[PDB]
């Protein structure tokens, strides 16, 4: 069954950098897109970024374009999120998510979540 | 009537109608045939098992066929079989991942490998621009997405009915220490509190609202009080001007301003039990104030003043210039020998505008 | 900024009735399609229904069409899901979702969810 484990969260100073990783298991990694979503205080889930099965296409929410880089290493079943120029509004739980092609479900599973806080 | 492969007599809605050749295939013969093609054959062998109508030795229709076949392959195949179909399509046809599009209108996802900039969703059959994903119309032809997006937002009646309230809301308030942008109007209250970092600052000039005995400004006479320091063109001061004098500064510099619409519909964020409720301003909208209340109409005039960096000191009388000299230069002005009132006025004005700049952090435009 | 608050979930017997609500703020509600999705215990996310910006068109998953009715009130910035004749397979966390015009996803925001149990 699908298993996802995020890693890398922590306390970040404003404008600092952070790199999240996500180890995946329980499905053929290279067969699906992967996505990052995040939960800000008091909210639900905000889509952050999506990467295509072999990294051809990378997509980003407007508020993170030019600051975040999504990437994947299919030989290790691992997803990465490189986060630069972090601001207070980037404070959130960051979730790894297994993509899907089904209608209305860009992802069908998401992981435990790693917490990132940006000091003020 | 019956399946074209095995003959099994099922109703039409119990089989799979291949959208290309119009053949009715039972769900089992459909699945087994296409997977064994993935298993031990090649992807050019993914033609209807009964007919053979898709010509796979032909780069004319190859991509539009796999785009439509992908849909029925997803619904009928297993997860591992559907993965080989994307792997082989990537490694044998496209040399890359396929372009997957999400219809914004009905949430359906599909492969779109055509050259056109508009795409028809196979589910809801509506067409949308591939880049901006908005609904496609003839106006978008030959126009950039921004041009199109600005054109629709500009002529949507609900947006236009809001009047100047949208311009006030759109000019954001950015906390100078945490960088969160709130996108609210200011009204008459300058003292802003930021929810994320608790910073207290003036929304007109972004200067700090210092707590008791925290202000470091020299010669400050209210150090034991909560207070901020504002430049002379900050709304904190210009809100005390009449609308007439604010308009005179705009007229002296050929800056246009509305006085009729192009209570007060400006949206404010009132705090309710657990949450913020967007309650409209709703105060009196006098004639000549462009449909806004007085405080919001003055805020609109000042942001025009600030956007153009107009100096209110150009209209100061002598006593105003003297106040400004003590406030910002920390010296009590005094006339010199031979000066008449205009000469005294001209001297105080020149020294003030040379030594004290306009708001250095005031949001302009 | 964007917020979606679901309410209306709880315990209900089979064949019962339940109406979920999703209060929306932080964006122009009338200009986006909205949706309901759900995650049954231990299962993957499942799409339930999508409604057009002004409500002209509705779409439904097969297992819920005719039993569930999606609707919206742009005057109130609220999205509704009227669930009738509940079954045991309907127990799940239900999420409302905002339609997205960004490339790479059909939705860009989900609520924090509301739990539904059918005993
Ligand atoms: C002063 C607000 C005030 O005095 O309320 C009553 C009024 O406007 N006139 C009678 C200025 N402060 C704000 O407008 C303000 C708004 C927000 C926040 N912080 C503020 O200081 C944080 C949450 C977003 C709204
Ligand atoms: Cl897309
Ligand atoms: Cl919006
Ligand atoms: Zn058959
Ligand atoms: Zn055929
Ligand atoms: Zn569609
Ligand atoms: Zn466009
Ligand atoms: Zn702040
Ligand atoms: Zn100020
Ligand atoms: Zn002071
Ligand atoms: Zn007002």
């Amino acid at each position: 069954e699908v298993q996802l484990l995020e890693s890398g969260g922590g306390l970040v100073q404003p404008g600092g950098s952070l790199r999240l990783s996500c180890a995946a298991s329980g499905f053929t990694f290279r067969g699906y897109s992967m996505a990052w979503v995040r939960q800000a205080p008091g909210k639900g889930l905000e889509w952050v970024s999506t990467i295509s099965p072999i990294g051809t296409y990378t997509y980003y929410a407007d508020s993170v374009k030019g600051r975040f880089t999504i990437s994947r290493d299919n030989s290790k079943n691992t997803l990465y999120l490189q986060m630069n120029s972090l601001r207070a509004e980037d404070t959130a739980v960051y979730y790894c998510a297994k993509g899907s092609y089904s209608r209305g479900t860009p992802f069908d599973y998401w992981g435990q979540g790693t917490l990132v806080t940006v000091s003020s | 009537q019956e399946c074209a492969v095995c003959g099994w007599a099922l109703p039409h809605n119990r089989m799979q109608a291949l959208t290309s050749c119009e053949c009715t295939i039972c769900p089992d013969c459909f699945r087994q045939h296409f997977t064994i093609a993935l298993k031990e054959k090649h992807i050019t062998d993914m033609v209807c098992p009964a007919c053979g109508r898709p010509d796979l030795t032909d780069d004319t229709q190859l991509l539009s066929y796999f785009s439509t076949l992908d849909i029925q392959l997803r619904e009928s195949l297993e997860p591992d079989a559907y993965a080989l179909f994307h792997k082989k399509l990537t490694e044998g046809v496209l040399m890359r991942d396929p372009k997957f599009l999400w219809c914004a209108q009905c949430s359906f996802g599909f492969i779109y490998e055509r050259e056109q900039l508009e795409a028809t969703c196979p589910q809801c059959h509506q067409t949308f621009c591939v880049r901006c994903k908005r609904q496609w119309e003839e106006q978008h032809r030959g126009r950039s997405c921004e041009d199109f997006q600005n054109w629709k937002r500009m002529n949507d009646p609900e947006y236009q009915a809001q009047g100047l309230a949208m311009y006030l809301q759109e000019n954001g308030i950015d906390c100078p220490k945490c960088k969160f942008s709130y996108a609210l109007a200011r009204g008459g209250c300058m003292h802003f509190h930021c929810t994320q970092c608790r910073h207290q600052f003036c929304s007109g000039c972004y200067n700090a609202f210092y707590a008791k005995n925290k202000c470091p400004e020299p010669n400050c006479r209210v150090k034991k009080s909560l207070h901020g320091h504002h430049p002379r063109d900050c709304l904190f001061y210009l809100r005390d001007w009449t609308a007439l004098r604010l308009q005179k500064l705009l007229q002296d510099n050929n800056v246009m301003f509305n006085t009729e619409p192009p209570g007060c519909r400006v949206i404010e964020q009132k705090e309710v039990p657990n949450g913020l409720r967007d309650e409209a301003c709703g105060k009196e909208t006098p004639a000549g104030y462009a449909g806004l209340c007085q405080a919001h109409y003055k805020e609109y005039l000042v942001s025009l003043i600030n956007a153009h960096s107009l100096d209110p000191a150009t209209l100061y009388e002598v006593e105003e210039l003297e106040t400004a000299t003590e406030r910002y230069l920390h010296v009590r002005p005094q006339p010199l020998a031979g000066e008449d009132p205009p000469a005294y006025q001209a001297r105080l004005l020149q020294k003030l505008t040379e030594e004290v700049p306009l708001g250095q952090s005031i949001p302009r435009r």
